[PDB]
């Protein structure tokens, strides 16, 4: 998966090159934005300030006589994505 | 029952 | 460590006195009294920092130390003030307007320093004992003058087995947030070697009180403010430059609070210099937005290149000196560097000849500087490294004439190029 | 401050004359007494896409005026300062902007009653029901008044687990939007251990729930972006960060519709109040024949609001057309639709008091003589530079070690700062050097 | 936070004008798209002939 | 007090003073002389009242002000809601995230209307009380002249469980969704019947279905997200499934008004587009203005008339307007005089119309309320000839801050 | 083997210990005052210090610019990095122009780092704990350490380890008999899964079974990677992180590519100045070579020589074939070598000069041996003759179609014939432009 | 292709009974364009992963 970058895949062992031909000193030289938002709370708490002028309830509802096998997927979708991204988003709590 | 216990002390440096 | 000298490499700020005299050949620095003697009034302003949306034009012949003037200033100005220096190219941007990427540009040299009071305590871990049943435990932390002991709770207990802090260890413990720092490894932390260790970097025990009260600061620039309130996504500074920051409250609202948080006394202001390399390159909508972003109450002070003369505006068909339209060019404060005579020139390329550790001869100077005085200096000095190389091949010990010569004869600059293109040259 | 920190008012008379020399203005009588008018029209609340050019040469208190109009107006209305520049954005119509930038000039102020739960909880019991999720949550809110257990929903529950808080701290939450904070766990518990890693709050005072009104301001744009790009709650919506994330390219179908339909429902029940402001368009010379075409349907739109453009040139080619040119870059058809507004070149009397004021307003204790020397000085070049050269002058006073300015001072100054003209004669006569 | 949520009150009939069980024809057999992450190489080459 | 909608340069236009033959009156409506472009704008009204000549364009021309969008307007109020009238300036199409062509076509289908009617059964009354056996409930509901108990399914136990369980809630129960509203805590109790069937009737564009049935979440026409709709699929299908609508019962299309202002900036490719989107059975009736006599298409060097090519001229029929003169000035400036809440004396009139009649109309329409706040300052009633002059010596127009450009500026 | 490229025949500079050029060394002929000239730059490289620099090699199409340019490269070594980039390459549609230059200019610049790390691996036999005396009050006996045998290929032997070893060990949830793999500076351990010599007959549970773990228990060896700085640049633009989500929108394609200064200066600077004096990494800086470099415009030339003056900056070899040519990006500003008079006056200038007959028979001669064609001496003549009139380029093509020609009539070697037959099939610039002026 | 649609719930509890043959078998004639079968494929059609983003 990691192609050009500068961090070595994952290697199942030192039996092959890809373990021996990477460097942890430069694997430490690339921060996840999980190390960045951890770096950068002690600014966040204090910078980060702005107030959004209005804020809307969900985007919109739609009023109409619609056919009964509409909701039930958009909700299966809705459910499906909070399930999967939702536990993902828990850093971004804090900035939220 | 299962009380577990981690320590580190500092031997006489 | 290795940061290669580069062509501004040699000046390490004007050489001024404390009354804004410039000296001859002081910091780097080589004649050019009376520009230099401006860009040391505009730096103390600046270092005053009571006025904003200030701007001066350096113009002047090619290779006559404008860059050269700038790198001082920002030397002299040193940290702990903003200095951005761009190329008059560098806003034509694919993702935001030209407008966008010059606000940017000023609200990065706009530098916001929030001073907290946060206390710690900072000692070198001694024990940390936990018994698991909520698990609870002690720690015994000791510094050179004392130690004491502190029952630890469960968030500490928590943090302390994250960041996998041991005996020995010398750490400081944000007792606000509860944040843990391990600062490194004291002479006790050492392992008694019985097993597969591989660190033995040792130092000394922290000093003074056991839970002393340090000053913290956080410094950011309002460009950064404003980038990481634009949305959730708060990693752009450094994720990537995709930006356009609506002018809605989010900028509007950073500005009003960093004016209420100057007036409560939780951050006040630092200016900073915005050293625009080549302006000409920037358009009549540039310049038009320009004229009114100077007078912005947040606008840091900028300082403008010029090498054009009575040339059109680019983006239009208006001839204007500095190729700036006169609508900024009456903002702008108008400072002209003259050409550098010959013990000007030989000065130039004597500093710059020892900063690159080239010894030179009393002759090679002497040719060098008639070299440079014929041809630009620019090319003279670009001479001296070349010059040195061919001395190093043959074993030698400072440059002589006749390296210089055979260097000249070797690189040919613009005109003597322009002369031997006596052919179609597939034009 | 600079360059607009004298400016504080038209200083106009109770009869709406302009008066010698108040508000940190002088001269310019005729410009001010009609921008009085401007004002009034404004703060009437009664027309709509009126429109007035600021017509001069650079330098001759357009903006100055412009800015006075605002200072006069107060911070009550919403005064928007745009660039022409500005409508050359790459991720929106360049109609798109302008637009918004119309419908952000206009003000809204409205009263709104909110609900508050606080209070040091108690303990929270998730009430478990079968589908098989989570069904309510019981919170037992403490505080130094009272103590009440609430019933709240599941969305406020895994807020509260986001939050990470536990039994016996102290939260602060809002029903309407349903954002729910951790102030820290209760100073009753801050003696249970050493250290923590806690923050601690003390308990909180009053009633546990509590309504209280607040008397907002929001632009008419402010609620258009809200609905364009909602973020609302309850939801996934979270996606936003990655669906499109431009800015909006917002259409009229909902600027015109259902924008208009909710505020004029909540301004005659009484809930809110609309509040037009000012639209100041500095620069207007570099918008495109596009966007001055537009500005033909936005003046004589009835909800746009008092616009007020700057012209500086006198007749130049028209953007965007490269063949055919007008008076002050803008064509006549959006021309016959303002109201121009001339600025007098000012003359050394005048500069002389501008500049004394300019010096009064950075904290400059200037001579008479190098007062009356930068007459001369401002005679000889423009009003801009020959203010400008105020500060550095009073760096080299403070330099030299003297308490006020001298002639020898702002000589210096101008000797080593040029002007515009200088270095225009500088650049002729070093014509082939220069590039 | 606007309470008055701008809810989209369109027609009832174009919730979903589209669909249309005996009007349709079996795209299935031109999918190729879908071919890619789970058939393999070897299951068409050379099992199912 | 102040609401969105407030005065501008065309409120005072109600509509078109047309009488029951088409012939319009000298002064109706908000609507002074121009009578033969009035009468010749009625008719196209007419035929578009009609809607069954499909793809007609009527272009309005002549002197610059000559009430050319004001006739517009009028055909606008004329024809009154229910009927689509989309007006928008040749700017409007270029975009960034829509080619200009799409736009085009856009706001062509944005300018018909789909005309559907339906019954639905709608609840409104007072709670009373709740019930929920953790599932299902019971719900009472109260009008003012009767009260009822419902047994709930396990989805409107649980949207009324959301709100308030006890009694106060007056909420509407909308049988074919259910989606709950409450109204407050019981503005009053509604009267007759708790339950009443009701029409419903929807006036959906064109442009709207395909938005609709373009994509998941597909109502993206409160932001614009329509890039690009795909003609192959949606567009083609949704002509075909309207046509299916039509001549069965469920149905009928309402063709609406497309009122391009300031044409003179669509390009060539836009007329090119044009010249065909007028010939589609679909195609909505359009109008235009220009302000331009014979000038460059922008595009390239072409001459053409009113900026727009040949080809799609002969497509069009064209308007003149006659310059106003001194009575039609005089009448327009006192319609304003009366749309706003100001009042001048005869001379004052009399002057305004002449210094209307030196310069250009507009003028004097926006120094109206310029001498009324000036009469209001001096702390009179009536704005008089003394204030007039003040403003017309404050406020400067076009013809004479042209000429005192006798000082050179930037350029 | 590989394809043989047009410049597959270059190996070097050819030039002797004193800086003079050879005659023919190193597949390239005469060019000696611009191969020597190129000789000194390459010293410059070779000197890490002294940066910023820019040197144009300007000429007539295709004399030896690119020859010579490219075995500047072959002369440093690949060691040192040599970032190539035709002037066509800056024009993007996802990133500006400024932005492309400035990551060539910070991707020609090198940094290798080196790193020891020592290694375990064997399949483990059994773990013992080391009991001791209760350091507090009597609740029980404690343990010191953990005893760990592990089998290799070589031989069995024991270890121990400390009791956080074996708290990660528990947690790991590893058994007595498989592989794993630890490390003493780190600590941390992997588990490879069951060893081959332990292979199943029928199960499949596939774990990338471990074979026999050949070699010592423990091993160290050290690695040398060479990363630039690019490449740290676009992964802290674009982190290939885990369940981040901020990381999970690498399903997007992600235009708005350009980098940021603050990010640039504060976060990657200091970490690479920091290996530097720490001995962990040494800094390669390197060549940044720039042909047709007449088709940038007049920013990319400010951007240019605005670059070129950092300290940072890599050292910069431009190409120019045209002559006095109108600067693209302005409507009518005519500079010689289609180059702005200030960039010209910036940057070394080495004129490449024009080949005479012999010298274009030697270079014939020299593609002809690297092609593998056994040309003979008539038509080698014959190809000398016909490329004075018509350009090397030309001349030199004539090779594989007249050896083609040859092999398909029956020869070993490319006669008088064959080139004759090939020169009238095939037509050249001049010969072309001919026709069409003749032609309507 | 086993596309199962729920149309609603029978009206004796809505839709109406359906009254014909329960077993529909009839053939579809109607006709489709060659860049509809680029146009299905441009796109994959799923979910049940992350590609559920791409809807
Ligand atoms: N007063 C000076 N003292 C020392 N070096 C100078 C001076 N003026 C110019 N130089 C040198 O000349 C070289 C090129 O001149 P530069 O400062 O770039 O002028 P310009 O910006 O007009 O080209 C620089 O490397 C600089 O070090
Ligand atoms: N009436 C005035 N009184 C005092 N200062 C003035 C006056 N008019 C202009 N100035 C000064 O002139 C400077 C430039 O005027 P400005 O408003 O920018 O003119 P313009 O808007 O035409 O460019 C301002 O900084 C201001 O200090
Ligand atoms: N016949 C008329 N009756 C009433 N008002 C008119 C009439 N003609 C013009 N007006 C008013 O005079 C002004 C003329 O401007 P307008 O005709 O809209 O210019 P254009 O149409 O060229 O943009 C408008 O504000 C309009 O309301
Ligand atoms: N001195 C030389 N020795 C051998 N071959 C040469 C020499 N000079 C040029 N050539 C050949 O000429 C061909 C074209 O040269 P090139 O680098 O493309 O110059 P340009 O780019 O100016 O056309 C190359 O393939 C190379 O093999």
């Amino acid at each position: 998966q990691p192609v050009a970058s500068p961090i070595g895949p994952r290697s199942p062992g030192p039996s092959h090159p890809t373990f021996w031909t990477y460097t942890e000193a430069a694997h430490r030289a690339v921060l996840f934005p999980q190390q960045r938002l951890d770096q950068l709370s002690e600014i966040i708490e204090r910078f980060i300030f702005v107030m959004p002028p209005v804020e809307a309830p969900p985007p919109s509802l739609h009023a109409c006589h619609p056919p009964p096998w509409l909701a039930p997927r958009q909700a299966a979708f809705q459910e499906q994505l909070a399930s999967e991204l939702w536990p993902r988003a828990r850093p971004l709590h804090r900035i939220v | 029952g299962p009380i577990i216990t981690y320590h580190s002390v500092t031997v006489p440096r | 460590r290795i940061e290669r000298i580069g062509a501004h490499s040699h000046i390490r700020g004007l050489g001024l006195d404390d009354a804004l005299e410039p000296r001859q050949a002081s910091q780097g620095m080589v004649g050019q009294l009376a520009a230099r003697r401006a860009a040391g009034v505009v730096l103390e302003m600046i270092r005053e920092g009571k006025i904003a949306g200030r701007a001066v034009l350096i113009a002047g012949q090619p290779g006559t130390g404008k860059t050269a003037i700038a790198m001082g200033m920002a030397q002299a100005l040193g940290p702990d003030t903003p200095f951005t220096a761009i190329a008059g190219s560098e806003i034509f941007s694919l993702e935001m307007s030209k407008t966008e990427a010059l606000t940017q540009a000023f609200r990065r040299s706009i530098g916001v320093r929030i001073k907290e009071e946060t206390e710690i305590i900072e000692g070198e871990v001694v024990e940390i004992q936990i018994d698991r049943p909520s698990k609870v435990g002690k720690l015994t932390l000791k510094t050179t003058e004392m130690e004491t002991i502190y029952d630890l709770g469960t968030k500490m207990i928590e943090s302390l087995t994250k960041d996998k802090v041991q005996a020995g260890d010398v750490i400081t413990i944000d007792k606000a947030t509860g944040k843990i720092s391990k600062l490194g490894r004291s002479f006790t932390r050492a392992r008694d070697y019985d097993a597969m260790g591989s660190q033995t970097k040792f130092v000394q025990c922290p000093d003074g009180e056991l839970q002393k009260r340090k000053e913290v600061v956080h410094t950011v620039s309002l460009h950064e403010i404003d980038v990481i309130n634009s949305r959730t996504q708060g990693f752009l500074a450094l994720f990537s430059g995709d930006t356009g920051e609506i002018k809605s409250e989010v900028r509007e609202q950073i500005n009003a609070k960093v004016a209420e948080w100057r007036e409560e006394g939780k951050a006040e202001i630092i200016p900073g210099v915005l050293f625009i390399d080549e302006v000409h390159m920037l358009d009549i909508e540039s310049f038009s937005f320009l004229n009114r972003a100077l007078e912005s109450d947040m606008a840091p002070v900028l300082i403008m290149a010029t090498n054009r003369g009575i040339t059109r505006i680019r983006g239009t068909s208006y001839q204007s000196p500095h190729g700036i339209p006169i609508d900024l060019l009456d903002r702008l404060l108008i400072v002209s560097t003259t050409p550098y005579s010959e013990k000007d020139t030989k000065q130039i390329l004597r500093i710059r000849c020892e900063e690159e550790d080239v010894e030179m001869s009393e002759d090679a100077y002497t040719v060098l500087t008639r070299i440079g005085l014929e041809t630009s200096l620019r090319y003279a000095i670009q001479l001296i490294t070349a010059a040195s190389l061919v001395c190093r091949k043959r074993k030698g010990t400072e440059v002589q004439v006749d390296d210089i010569k055979r260097v000249y004869s070797l690189f040919l600059d613009e005109s003597r190029s322009t002369q031997y293109m006596k052919e179609y040259q597939d034009a | 401050i600079a360059s607009h920190s004298h400016v504080k008012g038209l200083g106009l008379d109770e009869s709406g004359l302009a008066k010698q020399a108040a508000s940190g203005l002088v001269g310019q009588e005729n410009a001010r007494e009609a921008c009085g008018v401007i004002v009034e029209l404004i703060k009437s609340k009664k027309m709509a896409g009126r429109a007035v050019l600021l017509a001069g040469p650079p330098g001759t208190g357009k903006t100055a005026l412009a800015l006075a109009i605002a200072q006069e107006l107060g911070s009550k209305v919403p005064f928007c300062p745009m660039v022409g520049s500005e409508v050359y954005s790459t991720e929106i119509k360049k109609t798109e902007v302008l637009m918004e930038n119309f419908r952000r000039a206009i003000g809204l102020r409205i009263k709104e009653t909110k609900e508050v739960y606080e209070g040091e909880v108690t303990e929270l019991t998730p009430c478990e029901t079968e589908n098989k999720t989570i069904s309510h949550v019981i919170i037992g809110l403490k505080t130094a008044k009272g103590t009440k257990q609430l019933k709240l929903d599941p969305s406020i529950f895994e807020s509260l687990q986001k939050e990470r808080v536990e039994a016996g701290d102290v939260i602060y939450i809002e029903a309407n939007s349903g954002a729910v904070k951790r102030q820290g766990r209760c100073d009753t518990y801050a003696t249970e251990f050493d250290l923590e890693a806690e923050e601690y709050v003390p308990l909180p005072k009053g009633d546990v729930h509590k309504k209280k009104e607040i008397i907002q301001d929001v632009t008419l744009h402010d609620l258009d972006v809200a609905n364009a790009r909602p973020q609302g709650g309850q939801d996934i919506l979270s996606m936003m960060g990655q669906l499109m994330k431009p800015k909006k390219t917002e259409i009229t179908d909902k600027l015109r519709g259902e924008i208009n339909k909710v505020v004029n429902k909540y301004i005659d029940q009484g809930i809110a109040e609309l509040v037009p402001g000012v639209l100041f368009v500095d620069e207007v010379h570099m918008l495109d024949i596009e966007c001055f075409t537009y500005l033909h349907r936005a003046l004589e739109s009835s909800i746009a609001p008092i616009v007020i453009f700057a012209s500086n040139r006198g007749n130049c080619v028209i953007r965007g057309t490269e063949d055919i040119t007008s008076p002050h870059g803008i064509p006549l058809d959006l021309l016959d639709r303002v109201m121009i507004i001339r600025t007098m070149l000012y003359t050394p009397q005048e500069m002389k008091q501008i500049i004394k004021i300019r010096a009064q307003t950075e904290g400059i204790n200037i001579s008479e003589e190098a007062l009356n020397h930068l007459g001369e000085i401002g005679t000889k070049t423009t009003l801009r530079y020959s203010v400008q050269l105020l500060t550095p002058a009073n760096l080299l006073a403070k330099i030299n070690g003297k308490d006020s300015i001298e002639k020898e001072h702002v000589e210096e100054i101008s000797e080593l700062f040029y002007d515009a003209k200088s270095s225009a004669k500088i650049l002729a006569d070093q014509q082939d050097k220069y590039m | 936070i606007t309470p008055g949520i701008c809810f989209s009150t369109a027609s009832l009939v174009l919730r979903a004008t589209d669909v249309h069980p005996l009007q349709r024809i079996d795209m299935g057999r031109f999918d190729l798209i879908g071919l890619e992450g789970r058939v393999s190489r070897y299951e068409a080459d050379t099992f199912l002939p």
